[PDB]
């Protein structure tokens, strides 16, 4: 009735080994009818393993499955940037007595590659925005790892509202992220202040881009 | 040789019944057990139902009474009797996961259940304040349902493109940005934004 | 019971029963298919009723 996987995130350094655990409250049908899947953003899941330990065709030997009954593990050896993904177990049970098939909740793998400081760009709103009533300023942080935090400042006052962030999935060659942070204000709000600042912090160190409204 | 393709995903209001179709290619009529699976945005995979080669059907305990799975010689269908906003998801079809043959999945079909009416996006250029290399972009704001497609220069510009995942606003509409890194010899770049749901296309040309 | 022929004794519990579960694609004669799923394409095994 309950399938529990390792809590997210699992952080794995490049070249390391990671384990993902799947535990079932009941034994799977015939003890080994358990399969594992990898899902990257924007894609359907891809089967890695079936029968608990048999590698599916096309899949790297770096992936291994073990276990039986109620306890199963997926091991990823020599972890690469391309292994950044969410991994799921899938159990089989008697369909008359339980769910015929049941997925675990998923376990995200974050791959720790070489650290890199972000560069930051800021984009003032296009002139045609202001007449619509709503203004949207976009700040971008390029090609960075590990995670950053973004703070927005207008005339030195830190913004607490109207901020939305969107992060690309880890690059499969170098493990880096890209982030887009958007500050949405009304036109009168936007036309009340002069300086717009986006500050991207990575650990202790901070990178800033600013523009002055109606200035270039 | 085998493949699957889901269709029928669209924006509907709550309670509007909806049928989704999985078209099967290169696989014999009664040689696999076909499931439907869904995934809500940002959430895990949820198994919904299965139809065996024999015609036998099972449903997830939560799905029983709300979903009907059926099949023909070339398709597998899923009827969603009374959708709610909680049923918003990508719906996938898949072959039986314990067989040693390739486990096939389609690309999925996107179902959106909402009271809010479909809306075309507004597209605005992103340029730095007025260099050997420069980053330019397009802000695609205020659309429903997903998806939109964004290409640059009719698909000819692909180097150094980054399109951020969409974010859902408090309003219930979606927004995203795409940026591209180009050199000074680049003529102004054009983002081609398309929204299939409203049959809308916007080309916005962007220059330093 | 059944006699099973394997493409590369065979463990018939690997063949899903009707509405059941298993790890091998099996097909067979009319008696086998009355109790088991019969999936001929890419079948691992063929099972027929044992006389005697």
């Amino acid at each position: 009735t309950g399938m529990t996987q390792t809590p997210s995130p699992v952080s794995a350094a490049v070249g390391g080994t990671v384990t993902i655990n799947c535990q079932a409250s009941q034994s799977v049908y015939n003890n080994y009818l358990l399969s594992w899947y990898q899902q990257k953003p924007g894609q359907p899941p891809k089967r890695l393993i079936y029968s608990a330990s048999t590698l599916a065709s096309g899949v790297s030997s770096r992936f291994k499955g073990s276990g039986s009954g109620t306890q199963f593990t997926l091991t990823i050896s020599d972890v690469q940037c391309d292994d950044a993904a969410t991994y799921y177990c899938l159990g089989s049970y008697d369909g008359n007595s339980a769910d015929c098939l049941a997925f675990g909740g998923g376990t995200e793998v974050v791959v720790k590659g070489t650290p890199v400081a972000p560069t930051v760009l800021i984009f003032p709103p296009a002139a045609d925005q202001v007449a619509t009533g709503t203004v949207t300023i976009v700040c971008v942080a390029n090609k960075y790892f590990p995670d950053v935090t973004v703070t927005w400042e207008v005339d030195g006052t830190t913004q607490t509202t109207g901020i939305e962030n969107s992060k690309t999935p880890q690059n499969s060659a170098d493990c880096t992220y890209n982030l887009s942070s958007t500050l949405t204000l009304t036109s009168t709000q936007y036309n009340s202040h002069k300086e717009y600042t986006c500050k991207v912090t990575q650990g202790t160190t901070s990178v800033v881009q600013s523009f002055n409204r109606g200035d270039c | 040789t085998g493949s699957l393709e889901e269709s029928g995903g669209r924006l509907v209001t709550p309670g509007t019944p909806l049928t989704l179709t999985c078209t099967v290619s290169g696989i014999d009529p009664n040689s696999d057990h076909m499931s439907w699976v869904r995934q809500a945005p940002g959430k895990g995979l949820e198994w919904i139902a299965i139809i065996y080669a024999s015609g036998t059907t099972y449903y997830a305990s939560w799905a029983k009474g709300r979903f009907t799975i059926s099949k023909t010689s070339t398709t597998v269908d899923l009827r969603i009797a009374s959708p709610t906003t909680e049923d918003t998801a990508t719906y996938f079809c898949a072959t039986y996961p314990n067989y040693p043959t390739d486990n096939l999945w389609g690309q999925g079909t996107l179902v959106t259940v909402s009271g809010t009416q479909p809306k075309a996006p507004s597209v605005f250029p992103l340029a730095p304040c007025c260099s050997s290399t420069v980053t330019l972009g397009c802000l695609v704001k205020g659309y429903l349902p997903e998806p939109v497609t964004v290409t640059w220069n009719s698909g000819t510009l692909t180097n150094g493109v980054r399109t951020f995942p969409s974010v859902r606003q408090s309003s219930g509409l979606y927004s995203l940005s795409s940026v591209v890194s180009v050199t000074s010899s680049s003529q102004p770049v054009t983002c081609n934004v398309a929204h299939p749901a409203t049959n809308t296309k916007v080309d916005k040309t962007v220059a330093p | 019971s059944f006699v099973c022929f394997e493409h590369k004794s065979f463990d018939i519990s690997q063949c899903p029963k009707i509405g059941g579960h298993g790890s091998k694609k099996c097909t067979g004669d009319a008696a086998f298919c009355s109790a088991y799923e019969c999936t001929a394409q890419y079948a691992n095994a063929y099972c027929s009723h044992a006389n005697g």
